[PDB]
């Protein structure tokens, strides 16, 4: 029994539906067969730090990364690079209201305000050690995901 | 007084309609009880004749048919035909007797002329072929046994019953 | 009336001596059946150096064992060296198949005693060896090492015989006795059966071992044919008397499940004087001499 | 009646179990188990007289006599044994379950086929009307079970679904009723077909390799290889005592089967094989 | 008992094996068969099998190989000798779950034709890989000697 | 009481240890450790007793009489052993552990399942009556244990929450911490439900792909690849020695087993498997 | 100290007078719950006197009787006659066992004079006609046990034990 | 010879009448077990058209529709349009299989040339709008499935499943 594939199963179902460009699946798949190996080495926060440099926090992408919450219909937009690395966030972040590290309602408050993505970014600071070795076998399913289903250039 | 009569059962398609009378009172003399096909009387010296299915006494005892004993007589055209008898329930022997019989009935057997067109290439007949158990349970073995699907559900096991014990014998034309 | 023995577990019922492992009887005789019988009527005041008198007082005319199964009726049948179990409907058209064609004869008792035998459906042979150990030393006692070929049953199995008395019918059901040989056990019950008797054909089977009274031996045997259609003729120990702890007799026995001829009849009644005549009644008492008709479940005694 | 009462009990293995048959080349096992009639495990009675006899001996040293003459003297062979052992019979085996999205998540079960209960019943009947051997609720169970036969059956309604021995998926349903659980073990019992219940039993035996080492060089002496069939722990084997009426059977009945908890079956005791416990059904149930 | 699967392992790896045109590929699917029982019985079905479709560039034209594979027995596998012979083992698997009643093969067939239901395909198998490692082992061990007996070492 | 002594033992591992039960029908690679009956690892009595006793035959030369008489002789025998081995049941196994937050976390944990602490229960039991040792102490403290027998516990601590081998997240529960500790490292004791624990003692064995090399070449010789199960350092198992009495029996356990601490179970020894060492619980609780 | 009477189980009723406190303590082996019966006494080699069922000491091992052991004075007009033991409560015969006891404890028996002017011939005897166990559990089982009809509700279940769990030997004189 | 008609299940309002059979017999293939529906029909490449709503055909695997079998023969206003066809039994994509087939069948489904002056932009559309399935209750499981109410108290169950067990690819245009 392993259900972190089914974790993964359902948070790439999610993000697979929200890309509409094929070319921000294959962003993505670049970016999961990247990030999982640059945790492994770097560790859980320079990498998150890195993701949410490149994922560009407006509270428009914000408010669709929101909606894919709940949605399934909800769309993420932007550039290539832009909507991938939200996307790799929303993985991230799908996880973590799963499994019950952090509440989903101090997620989605934090993801609305921007005086609490701060708050939100020392709470991922505190249990960076529980995450970094929780969630690789999450990830390496997401890789194993993207390179399976999405096409490369 | 009562009457009973002579049910042949070959994997042959010649029972389309023979009875009427297929209850006609409330007892007949087979019976099923969870354990396989109860009374199947043994006739000797009789065979099947293909030609519209019915029986030819010949003169071998080595030739055997089994069958099934209901209440009634079929459909009143016949005993031009058939061999309608009575005994005493005790000069017929069937297998897997369980009520002391009524000391005396009758009973009608599908009976055939004799006709010596060429001689009578006997073989022996064992029940194969499941699909004809299928439609022959639906065929007989319900129309006469409202009792199943009442009482009977192991109906797996009276297909598993005849096929090996249920044999006949033939004229090959 | 109808008695069933019920075996709890593996039988053993010795025979041909004991010298791999020893074997099994399928049927076990009428002595065994007498002995158990008599064991449970036993009173410890009627003793005798004749066991079958003291046997013959204890209890009444035992006709000869078959098998039920399941419902099912199995007989033994014996073409010489070949035991099987039958269900009488292939006994019927058997005295026609007998005088039948050669190569008909043999198409139809080989397929007889190969497919249409219900033995090894019914009964498996189980090798059982056991040792000995002395108390002090925990290794095997020197020289004890026995083994014997049981009667196992794959599907529920009976013996079944009739009495004639219906008063010992009583203190025989639901009794646990023990059957046969090293000390196993069976179950006795008791119900009302309807057998018909003493029915006048011309082939019968010997369900028991008919005795033969070693005076016409040499009678007998010189024109077999006469007598026997099919079986086997063997001497047979009549087993091991518990009083005083010998073996009882060795008498030629026409083995259960030959086919014999109406004349044998006659025959055992033209050479016994009273002495051996009534010998011989106490033995079919007991229940030696039990036949039964190809025709129905129909038993007789020969002399009774 | 020379068989007056009658005394059924369970054979509890606490460690693992070998009674030993005979060892031959045609069964992939130097050393089998004792097998019945069916290639189930068994205890023939013959092995548990000798067994219990020799630990009751040791046990009550001034029993001797009651016990010599239940059980047969040896060294004075004149008289029949007073008591009697049958065959033990194959209860129900530990076996290792998976658990497909169930309720309880169990890691074994006890399986049982039709034919040991066959066999279990029919012990239970031939003894029920001994006028103080009664238990009628474990054959009244048993009865409800073999009623469904035909079906693999859990007792306890929660499984509907598991892998046995890791080998074997099968499907399981309820009994329509709680059916009160046959043991007082915490654990559920499955009664399976018959085809696959032989597959899931011979699984759930100990096929163990066995060396002898030359003590000097740690290297294996030539020729000593072989194979052993143990019966796991957990395993239950059903027999009955019978008894006759003679009064050292009323003592040996009262105290020497009332102080009999544990006992030394079958052959391999230095490797602790053959411990064994002792339930009887006059109490329990 | 799992002895009929000695026979669908003959058809199935008769299949893989005409189907792999090139040797090289040929005897990269000896590899796999030996290297992918081990790991699936080590690791998991699961991880195993999300490996095993990572490796396989499953695009459409590599399925629609598969299903003729399923139904032809004139079909080509084409695609990087790597590429191919994971793709030729997951038709293994894939061809005993058709064959055994585990997976309807419509639903299959549909799941290798569309690719919304792809995901739907990895969520049963995922559900019920208890059973298909159980009941697989056999199958797997008989594809894996197949493949030592038959194509040659490289 | 059948048996003169009766002494529990742990069998503490000090390096990895390869007990064999070689190569299965399937896993032709591998080289697993010998199992249960319901799947963990443990050592069979025989194992046990040719590796105590070959290493007995040595550490007391002299004594080689008393060792013959207890453990049986090899040369002709004459007589059955006296002493017995039980088989080792899985005690504990060590886990790696991440713990959420507590006091000063831990690395590692003992890792136990109450299948197993009921197979310790039961050989306790069987021999308190063959016996007569009483061991109501550790008793007493199992059955402590085992009356919580639903939820993931742990004892003398509290760590309320963790990580198990890096894959299995269990909330755990404090007993009551009245319980003193049992294997008195300073290292807590986790007592998981079966199923999780299963899949963790699974997780703490080592599986060690090992190879063959060519010497002159430095490559892999062709066949010489090969898969090996290992039980980890620090892994408890749990067996008795039972004796009956001889005046030899009495010497073996008042003199060689008050002189017995480090002996070598299993294989691999070249490559420092198989060292353990035995801790007799008469003493250690 | 702690003190129990043993009071047998007869299928005549004078049985409810041979106590005088219910309780005393706060130790009863003899308890039930929602099974069966437990802890109940068998006496071997004693004789019933079912005219005032007092167990005679015969010699016979096979006779027995079953009876429960309760915490109370026995009839405070007794100490004269009954039979009064201490034994270290290992080795006491009693059947159903479910805790272990508290390893010495006294007891009171009902006895008599052995009569020896009637040869003791012993019988053994059931508890028959349920109507007969019927009233004595509201007469002894209400008496004893206030804990059914409060805690038992499934008083069947102490019938269908009472009916052959309860034998003994009686003398008919 | 026995026949079927297969009923889409759209959201739209096309689901009000098309039959000629409500009951007529007994037997349906979909039904509902106590655990929702079983036997449900599954057509590929075919997309529903809901203005005059009959599945309209594709040649895109991903376009589909669920519906629930039935037999009867369309509102005879018919045989103009629909592709009555042959099949087995088993040739047909079923999902959420429990009983059986009858080995031999015929269905009937409502049908509609693709009227090739639109591109077929088929779309997925998931059932939702509770107030909808409120009417899908009625329209079709009670015309068809009066048995609601009968046996099935628990219709919150059965409306949790179509809620997610049906969707299908729509022209949206």
């Amino acid at each position: 029994y392993e259900e972190d594939y089914k974790l993964a199963l359902e948070a790439f179902k999610k993000v697979f539906n929200a890309l509409t460009h094929y070319g921000a699946k294959q962003a993505f798949r670049s970016r999961a067969r990247d990030l999982v190996e640059e945790i492994y080495n770097s560790g859980f926060i320079p990498t998150f730090f890195y993701i949410i440099s490149k994922a560009e926090l407006n509270s428009d992408s914000l408010d669709s990364l929101i909606s894919l919450f709940s949605s399934d219909n909800a769309i993420l937009r932007g550039s290539d690079e832009n909507v991938s690395y939200s996307a790799y966030l929303f993985i991230i972040l799908y996880y973590l209201i799963k499994r019950g590290i952090i509440e989903q309602k101090f997620l989605i408050q934090a993801l609305r305000c921007e005086k609490t993505r701060l708050d939100l970014i020392d709470k991922l600071y505190n249990l960076a050690p529980i995450i970094s070795a929780k969630i690789r076998t999450y990830l390496l399913a997401i890789k194993r995901l993207s390179e399976a289903l999405i096409e490369a250039r | 007084s009562t009457q009973r009569e002579y049910v042949f059962i070959p994997i042959t398609n010649s029972i389309t309609i023979d009875v009427k009378i297929t209850i006609g009172g409330s007892d007949h003399i087979t019976n099923i009880d969870e354990r396989g096909i109860h009374n199947v009387l043994v006739i000797t010296g009789y065979a099947v004749d293909e030609k519209n299915g019915r029986l030819v006494p010949t003169l071998d005892p080595c030739d055997y048919v089994k069958g099934i004993l209901v209440a009634g007589t079929p459909q009143q055209a016949q005993s031009n035909d058939f061999l309608t008898l009575k005994l005493p329930a005790n000069k017929l022997y069937l297998i897997r007797k369980k009520g002391n019989i009524s000391d005396d009935l009758k009973i009608y057997i599908p009976y055939s002329s004799p006709d010596a067109r060429n001689s009578m290439k006997t073989k022996p007949v064992s029940i194969s072929d499941d699909t004809i158990v299928n439609n022959i349970i639906k065929e007989v073995f319900d129309k006469i046994y409202n009792i199943t699907q009442k009482e009977k559900v192991k109906i797996e096991k009276v297909k598993e019953d005849i096929k090996e014990l249920f044999s006949y014998y033939a004229l090959e034309q | 009336k109808r008695v069933l023995i019920k075996p709890l577990e593996p039988l053993m019922f010795r025979s041909q001596g004991e010298f791999t492992a020893a074997q099994s009887l399928i049927i076990p005789r009428p002595s065994t059946i007498a002995g158990m019988l008599g064991y449970i009527l036993f009173n410890k005041s009627s003793g005798t150096g004749d066991w079958l008198s003291d046997l013959t007082n204890l209890l009444a005319t035992i006709y000869g064992t078959f098998i039920e199964t399941n419902g099912e009726y199995l007989f033994p049948l014996r073409m010489g060296n070949h035991l099987a179990l039958v269900d009488q409907q292939h006994l019927i058209n058997l005295p026609t198949l007998l005088e039948k064609e050669y190569e008909r004869r043999e198409k139809g008792i080989y397929e007889l005693f190969y497919d249409k035998n219900k033995l090894f459906q019914i009964i498996n042979h189980q090798d059982r060896i056991g040792i000995s150990i002395d108390k002090s030393t925990r290794t095997v006692k020197e020289h004890y090492l026995y083994s014997a070929r049981y009667l196992a049953f794959k599907k529920e199995v009976n013996y079944v015989i009739f009495i004639d008395n219906d008063a010992i019918s009583d203190k025989i059901n639901g009794k646990i006795v023990n059957f046969g040989g090293e000390n196993r056990i069976a179950k006795l019950e008791v119900d009302d059966y309807k057998v018909d008797t003493s029915i006048e054909e011309e082939y019968y089977l010997a369900l028991s071992p008919i005795l033969i009274p070693d005076e016409a031996l040499d009678n007998f045997l010189d024109n077999i044919s006469d007598y026997v259609a099919m079986g086997k003729v063997d001497k047979i120990s009549l087993g091991f008397d518990i009083a005083n702890t010998k073996r009882k007799e060795m008498l030629t026995a026409i083995l259960e499940g030959s086919i014999v001829k109406r004349s044998i009849i006659d025959f055992i009644k033209n050479e016994i004087k009273n002495d051996l005549r009534y010998r011989f009644s106490k033995y079919e008492k007991i229940g030696y001499n039990t036949l039964m008709s190809l025709c129905k479940l129909a038993l007789r005694k020969i002399l009774s | 009646p020379y068989y007056a009462f009658a005394e059924p009990f369970f054979i509890h293995a606490i460690t693992h179990l070998h009674v030993g048959s005979g060892s031959s080349v045609e069964e992939e096992i130097a050393l089998p188990f004792q097998r019945d009639e069916l290639g189930y495990p068994t205890i023939y009675a013959s092995s548990l007289k000798g067994a219990i006899k020799s630990f009751l001996l040791k046990e009550f040293p001034d029993k001797r006599d009651v016990i010599y003459k239940v059980l047969g003297e040896d060294e004075n062979p004149e008289e029949a044994s007073l008591g009697t052992f049958l065959d033990a019979i194959l209860f129900a085996i530990p076996s290792r379950i998976i658990e497909i999205d169930s309720a309880k998540p169990y890691v074994w079960v006890y399986v049982t086929t039709y034919e040991l209960l066959k066999k279990v019943k029919l012990y239970l009947d031939s003894i029920s009307q001994l006028s103080n051997a009664s238990f009628s609720n474990l054959k009244n169970k048993i009865d409800t079970i073999l009623a469904k036969e035909g079906k693999n059956i859990t007792l306890d309604s929660d499984l509907k679904s598991a892998i046995l021995n890791e080998d074997f998926y099968v499907e399981l349903e309820a009994l329509n009723n709680k059916i009160p659980s046959i043991i007082n073990a915490g654990v559920p019992l499955l009664v399976l077909e018959d085809s696959i219940g032989r597959e899931v039993i011979n699984r759930s035996l100990i096929r163990v390799r066995r060396i002898r080492i030359d003590r000097d060089k740690k290297v294996v002496e030539t020729g000593g290889l072989w194979s052993e069939e143990y019966v796991p722990m957990k395993t239950i084997f059903f027999s009955v005592l019978l008894g006759k009426e003679s009064k050292e059977s009323a003592i040996f009945a009262s105290c020497i089967l009332r102080n009999l908890r544990y006992v030394i079956l079958g052959g391999k005791e230095t490797i602790g094989k053959g411990i064994v416990e002792l339930r009887w059904v006059k109490d329990v149930i």
